[PDB]
This record gives structure tokens, C-alpha cells and sequence, in this order.
């Protein structure tokens, strides 16, 4: 993949500052396109996460000016003039440009209509199969990608895979290949992730993003906690 | 006579090459002895290099603009038949090693082409003296003549070779030659010879694949005009390059300019309008939807889920005829418009929907959906229409939505005349007017098979009774314009050929 490393880690913003997060990619992050596929999205404790500078230096709608960005080349930072309650939250500087998609290390920032509603959580023993739901309603189902994000707790998000609703076309992450099988019901307009072979190390949040227009994971679903031990 | 157009190739593709249709482009050991007579210009760029039996360089190409003779940085160098170079001008610049080329002029082997000459590093020509300028003028050029001036079929010399079609005054029309030579190279050739096709101008060519195409009316292939846009086989959204595509998105754009008949089935999705990040495309603009313009088949399903608000019909597959269902939606449809906002369906052309059904819904501002008999397009007895949501026919026939009457019921694809799949009266080409220009119209057209087919131009109109019975000069039976025996035709022909190329005076 492509180490998305980030300058500051954990940082602590009081606010009203203007807070600056770093994050540097291992590869150029260009494509042959010639759009930089950078993205900065905001999970706030306990909740989904949702995009903020749907580019290198743009702003998703419904996100204030107050958020902004700036990089070239391999180096990125995103520019927070004013902070209040809502900034404080992990931002994760995501790479679109490689073929597997992969998120930063999190630098939890602290103090110093479409819905896709998911399954509930469940814990498992290691070595069996955990079918994970993601009910869609809003929007046409067969025409978006129906991503399959994943957050193991301690680490950053970790991409696993997506589907396409009107074919069922599927990409496994390369760590996933041959463990995971992501399905779907369009007749009942649903996206399932089975994942078989539970490990121990395979407890995290399967997050069911859907891909945007210009950016990923436009939407995404409440999270499915899956703790797995024996 | 070995024709031919890196320097290894060349070396052992000009081995031979007694002539050369394209150009000498000997660049950067000896491996020619033998080059007759070159169709182009020579892009000599080298010290022993024999060069003896090059004789012409008609000058068909040039390196930057009338360079015949281009050299750079050979003295060993014997172009002694090089003396005369045809429509052309010697580029002989930059030569430092070249001797007893000096002494020799280098006028004589070009003629009338003195203004381009420029030149800068009785009397011998090449090395050795035993070699001669040989002048010869102060038809041949290079010294029955050996070479000609532009074509020589077996030992004379024409400037023309015999046409492959020739005027018989017995028939009292342009005929075919019955001697018919095609002009390869400089050779006139009774049939095109060397796999060659028969180009527009008569001038064999192995490639006749730019604004033309290839088409075998006779034993040999014949270059044809590319009525507008020709055949040309392409990958479709899921089958070859575009295997794993879901669309016609900003990155598989292009890659259908001029594609007429997809090989697969075509993915007009609303995430190719939206652009996909996953799949690294941008938002697909509406205006490059001009380009699916040129497909004239689909060997396949055409599945269109979203349209340009701005445009009220399918503009872009105005030219899309027929939809096979060799690869079909959902195992049953082939012509799958669904939930797009178009008033009139637009597809003016299609007329053959072989394999699939066709399901139209969604669209909630397009009524003649419903009108059109879909019976006709289909091509098997295992295809019914699931023609429904569109906008509600009992409001499209209150509001005045309904296409024209001049029009059969047999339906149509939209409001206008050029969209109705059968007219009331006779079809003006793309359209369907009142009537033919029989008597009254700019046109003065006639009647085919229930379609209006201009009268040949050449032609006056008659204003008593029909303009002309039938298309051609010959059925026209009003002439303004001169007459050529029982038809008619531009002007008298005077400039002919005839049994020996005879000009025929005919008739004043
Ligand atoms: C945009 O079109 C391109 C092809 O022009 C598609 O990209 C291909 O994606 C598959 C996997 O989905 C890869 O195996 C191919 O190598 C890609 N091709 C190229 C040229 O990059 C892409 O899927 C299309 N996007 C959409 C939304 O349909
Ligand atoms: C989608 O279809 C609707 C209905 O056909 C379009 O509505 C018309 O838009 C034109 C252009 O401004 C107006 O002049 C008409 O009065 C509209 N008709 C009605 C009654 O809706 C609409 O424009 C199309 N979508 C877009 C955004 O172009
Ligand atoms: C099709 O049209 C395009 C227009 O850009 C042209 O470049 C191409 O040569 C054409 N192809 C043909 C005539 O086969
Ligand atoms: C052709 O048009 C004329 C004039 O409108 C009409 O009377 C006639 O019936 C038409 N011919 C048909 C429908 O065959």
C-alpha cells in the first residue's frame, strides 16, 4: 500500500487556533487523471465518519469554510483557522489515487435525504463467519459503489473491499482476497459482508461507505462493532 | 520490382527494392545496388555507400518543404544516375566528407526547381574517375525511354496510364475500359498486382483505411468512399478492454470516437455523469456524449440510465439502429431506457431490436414511448414492450404532446417529423413532408417506394407534369443543361479518352 504518514499525531488544539495537520503519502499521490485523490475525513468519538476536504484543497457541502487544505507531490496539510467542539474528532488523510485505497495513521484532534443504516453489533469465536448488514434507502441502490471500510480499534481505517449493486462486481483488499465475500439483495436494497475465517485480530467497525462523485465514501453506515476473541 | 517505403530493417527490407513507391530513406553497409527509380525523396543520412542505380526521386514527400536530395554530415557516395530529380529540389547542404562531388554541378539533376536550391558543405560525378555526369539536356529524365516522366507501363513512357474505365459513345454513356490498367507506381498494371487494392485515383495503395474504406466488388479489394462514418468494430462496456467497466465514464470516452459497431453493450449509468472516485474518473461532461453519436450497432443490450437534463431526447444515439441482444439485461431486455428525462424518445434510427425486450420506465416526460407499434423493431416472437410510468397519455393527448399527424399510426419517437417510424404520406429522406416536390418545391423531387428521392441536379424542374420519373440524369425529363445523346449530363465531353485515348468530339 502507501504509507499515508502523518506529521502530528494525537494533537491537542485549544480552540480558536489554527490548527494544522500534516500528512505526507510513501508514493506520489497523482494520477494519471492528473486529480490528487486526498481526502480528510472527520470521525467524531462514537460516530461515523464523514469527509470534510473532498479534495487536496476543496470543501464537501455541508462543511464549513472553517476547514481547509493545501499539498503537492507526496507532502498534504489540512488548515483549521478557527477550531470549536464540532472540529475536535480524528482526521484521517485518505489516498484515493493507488488502486487500494488507504487511510492515515488518525490524528485525534483534542483540547489541550440518504441514510445507510447497518446491522448491530455482535461478537463471534475466531474461525467462523459474521454476516454484516447495510440496509440502503434514499437513493438509488444499483448506482453506487457499496464500499466495505473497516476500523480495527488501536490502528486507522483499513479498506476491505466494495461492491457494485447493479452487477455485484466486487474488489477484495489484498488483505482480504480470499477471506471475506461482500453480496447484496437489490430487490430489498441491501449490501451484506460476509467475512469468513474470523481471526482474532479481525475485530473492528465494518463501516458500509458509498462512494461519491468526485470523492469517496460520501455516505456511510452507523458501524458494526464485531469483537471477535476466544 | 521489389517496392518498399531501424537502419537494420531498412538495410534488409531495401536489399532489393528495385523502385520504391515511398521514399529512399537510407539513414545512419552496401546493402543497395540495385534502386531503379524512387517514387518520393531520398532522406540519404550516410563513407562507401554505392548508391549507383538511383536514377529518379520524383518528390511525392519531402523532408521540411521541397527537399528532394536531403543529406547531413561521403565521398565514396556514386549517385551517378542520380540526373534528374523530378518535381523536386536538392537538399545537398552539409556535406564535409563528400568529394569529388564538388567539382561536379548539382543543378543539372533537378529541373526547374532552382529557387530551392541551396547548397553548401567536363567534371566527374562521383568517386572515381571512371564515372561520368553524363548530361543529357543542356520523355526521359535520368540521362522508349528507360524511365518516364510520370508513368511507364512495360517500355514507353505516358503521362497518363489507361483509365480503368473508359466513355463508349456505342452506349452513349461512361463505360468500364476494357484494357482498364491501374496505375501502380509508375506502371500501368492490367489487374492491380502485388495484393494491392484499387485506391480512388487508380493509384494501388496497401492502406486505404483514412476517410475511405475497403470494399470487394470485383476478384480484387477496392477502395470505396467511408459513407459517412464506416464500419468499425469496437469494445463495448464489458467485453475486451472495457471488461470490468460499469460505464461510459470521462476514461472509456474517446475510446468511442468513431466506434459504429460496439462489440459489447454500452452502460450509460448515472455514475459515469457523476464520475466515480473509486474507479479514479471525473464527471463525464454532456457535450462528449456527442461522440457515442457515430454507433450504428450494438451487438448487445444499450442500457441508458441517465441523460443530460438539458437535452429532451437521446441525440446521441440518433444514428443507433440496431440493439441485438447477443448480451441482454437482466436476461430479457435489450433496449433498457429507464428513469430518464427525456420528452421525445430520440431514437429516430432504431429499427432492429433482434434478441431482447425492451423496458422503457421511469420516464416520467416522455409520451410517444407508448405510441410507437413496437412489433416492427422486434426481431424475434419472445420479446414483448414493458413500456410503463411514463408520462400519463390521457394528459400527453390534452396537452398537445402528440407527434404530427403527418404521420402513420404505426407510432413515432417524437414530436417532430424527422422522429416517426412510418409517415402518412411519402418521407422526405430523414423527414416526412406533405408530399414529394412533384409539381411544386425548391427540391422537385419524386416518389420511391413511399420516399422522396431528389432528381439529379442537372436537371431543369418541369412545371406542367412530373420533374423527373426517375433519380439520374438519364430519367430526368426536363434539361436546361446539355444533353449527352438520350441523357442527360453536365457539359459535352471533350477531353475523352477513346480507343487510343482519343479526345471525342461528339457532338457540339
Ligand atoms: C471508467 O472507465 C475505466 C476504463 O476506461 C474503468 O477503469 C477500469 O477499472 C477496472 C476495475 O474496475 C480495472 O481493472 C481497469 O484496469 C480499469 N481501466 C483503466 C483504463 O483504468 C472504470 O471502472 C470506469 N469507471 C466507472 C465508474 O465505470
Ligand atoms: C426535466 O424535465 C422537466 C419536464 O420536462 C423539465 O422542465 C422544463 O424545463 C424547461 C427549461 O427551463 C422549462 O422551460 C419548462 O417550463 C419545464 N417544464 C416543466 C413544466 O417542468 C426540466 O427542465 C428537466 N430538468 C432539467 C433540470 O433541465
Ligand atoms: C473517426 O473520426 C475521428 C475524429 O477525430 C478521426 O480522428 C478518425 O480518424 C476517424 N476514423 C475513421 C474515419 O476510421
Ligand atoms: C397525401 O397527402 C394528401 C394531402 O394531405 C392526402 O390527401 C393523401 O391522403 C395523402 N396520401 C396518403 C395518406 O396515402
Amino acid at each position: 500500500d502507501i504509507v499515508m504518514t502523518q506529521s502530528p499525531l494525537s494533537l491537542p488544539v485549544t480552540p480558536g487556533e489554527p490548527a494544522s495537520i500534516s500528512c505526507r503519502s510513501s508514493q506520489n499521490i497523482v494520477h494519471n487523471n492528473g486529480i490528487t485523490y486526498l481526502e480528510w475525513y472527520l470521525q467524531k468519538p462514537g460516530q461515523s465518519p464523514q469527509l470534510l476536504i473532498y479534495k487536496v484543497s476543496d470543501r464537501f457541502s455541508g462543511v464549513p469554510d472553517r476547514f481547509s487544505g493545501s499539498g503537492s507531490g507526496t507532502d498534504f496539510t489540512l488548515k483549521i483557522s478557527r477550531v470549536e467542539a464540532e472540529d475536535v474528532g480524528v482526521y484521517y488523510c485518505f489516498q484515493g489515487s493507488h488502486i487500494p485505497p488507504t487511510f492515515g495513521q488518525g490524528t485525534k484532534v483534542e483540547i489541550k435525504q440518504v441514510q445507510l443504516v447497518q446491522s448491530g453489533a455482535e461478537v463471534k469465536k475466531p474461525g467462523a463467519s459474521v454476516k454484516v448488514s447495510c440496509k440502503a434507502s434514499g437513493y438509488t441502490f444499483t448506482s453506487y459503489w457499496m464500499h466495505w471500510v473497516r476500523q480495527a480499534p488501536g490502528q486507522g481505517l483499513e479498506w476491505m473491499g466494495n461492491i457494485w449493486p447493479g452487477s455485484g462486481g466486487t474488489n477484495y483488499a489484498e488483505k482480504f482476497k480470499n477471506r471475506v465475500t461482500m453480496t447484496r439483495d437489490t430487490s430489498i436494497s441491501t449490501a451484506y459482508m460476509e467475512l469468513s475465517r474470523l481471526r482474532s485480530d479481525d475485530t473492528a467497525v465494518y463501516y458500509c461507505a458509498r462512494s461519491g462523485g468526485p470523492y469517496f465514501f460520501d455516505y456511510w453506515g452507523q458501524g458494526t462493532l464485531v469483537t471477535v476473541s476466544s | 520490382k521489389k517496392v518498399c517505403q531501424h537502419f537494420l530493417s531498412l538495410q534488409r527490407m531495401f536489399n532489393n527494392c528495385e523502385v520504391v513507391l515511398g521514399n529512399l530513406e537510407i539513414t545512419y553497409l552496401s546493402f543497395l545496388k540495385t534502386i531503379q527509380e524512387v517514387a518520393g525523396y531520398v532522406l540519404i543520412a550516410l563513407e562507401r555507400i554505392p548508391l549507383e542505380n538511383l536514377q529518379i526521386i520524383r518528390g511525392n514527400m519531402y523532408y521540411e518543404n521541397s527537399y528532394a536530395l536531403a543529406v547531413l554530415s561521403l565521398k565514396e557516395l556514386p549517385m551517378r544516375n542520380l540526373q534528374e530529380i523530378l518535381h523536386g529540389a536538392v537538399r545537398f547542404s552539409n556535406n564535409p566528407a563528400l568529394c569529388n562531388v564538388e567539382s561536379i554541378q548539382w543543378r543539372d539533376i533537378v529541373s526547374s526547381d532552382f529557387l530551392s536550391n541551396m547548397s553548401m558543405d567536363g567534371s566527374c560525378w562521383g568517386a572515381g574517375e571512371e564515372n561520368c555526369q553524363k548530361l543529357t539536356k543542356i520523355q526521359c529524365a535520368a540521362g522508349d525511354c528507360l524511365v518516364c516522366r510520370k508513368f511507364r507501363d512495360e517500355a514507353t513512357c505516358k503521362d497518363t496510364c489507361p483509365p480503368l474505365m473508359l466513355y463508349n459513345p456505342t452506349t452513349y454513356q461512361m463505360d468500364v475500359n476494357p484494357e482498364g490498367k491501374y496505375s501502380f507506381g509508375a506502371t500501368c498494371v492490367k489487374k492491380c498486382p502485388r495484393n494491392y487494392v484499387v485506391t480512388d485515383h487508380g493509384s494501388c495503395v496497401r492502406a486505404c483505411g483514412a476517410d475511405s474504406y475497403e470494399m470487394e466488388e470485383d476478384g480484387v479489394r477496392k477502395c470505396k468512399k467511408c459513407e459517412g462514418p464506416c464500419r468499425k468494430v469496437c469494445n463495448g462496456i464489458g467485453i475486451g478492454e472495457f471488461k470490468d467497466s460499469l460505464s461510459i465514464n470521462a476514461t472509456n470516452i474517446k475510446h468511442f470516437k468513431n466506434c459504429t459497431s460496439i462489440s459489447g453493450d454500452l452502460h450509460i449509468l448515472p455514475v459515469a455523469f457523476r464520475g466515480d472516485s473509486f474507479t479514479h474518473t471525473p464527471p463525464l461532461d454532456p457535450q462528449e456524449l456527442d461522440i457515442l453519436k457515430t454507433v450504428k450497432e450494438i451487438t448487445g443490450f444499450l442500457l441508458i440510465q441517465a441523460w443530460p437534463e438539458n437535452r429532451t431526447d437521446l441525440h446521441a444515439f440518433e444514428n443507433l439502429e440496431i440493439i441485438r441482444g447477443r448480451t441482454k439485461q437482466h436476461g430479457q431486455f435489450s433496449l433498457a431506457v429507464v428513469s430518464l428525462n427525456i420528452t421525445s424518445l430520440g431514437l429516430r434510427s432504431l429499427k432492429e431490436i433482434s434478441d431482447g425486450d425492451v423496458i422503457i420506465s421511469g420516464n416520467k416526460n416522455l409520451c410517444y414511448a407508448n405510441t410507437i407499434n413496437w412489433k416492427k423493431l422486434f426481431g424475434t416472437s419472445g420479446q414483448k414492450t414493458k413500456i410503463i410510468s411514463n408520462r400519463g397519455e390521457n394528459s400527453c393527448k390534452a396537452t398537445g404532446q402528440v407527434c404530427h399527424a403527418l404521420c402513420s399510426p404505426e407510432g413515432c419517437w417524437g414530436p417532430e417529423p424527422r422522429d416517426c417510424v412510418s409517415c402518412r404520406n411519402v418521407s422526405r429522406g430523414r423527414e416526412c413532408v406533405d408530399k414529394c416536390n412533384l409539381l411544386e418545391g425548391e427540391p422537385r423531387e419524386f416518389v420511391e417506394n413511399s420516399e422522396c428521392i431528389q432528381c439529379h441536379p442537372e436537371c431543369l424542374p418541369q412545371a406542367m407534369n412530373i420533374t423527373c420519373t426517375g433519380r439520374g440524369p438519364d430519367n430526368c425529363i426536363q434539361c436546361a443543361h446539355y444533353i449527352d445523346g438520350p441523357h442527360c449530363v453536365k457539359t459535352c465531353p471533350a477531353g475523352v479518352m477513346g480507343e487510343n485515348n482519343t479526345l471525342v468530339w461528339k457532338y457540339a
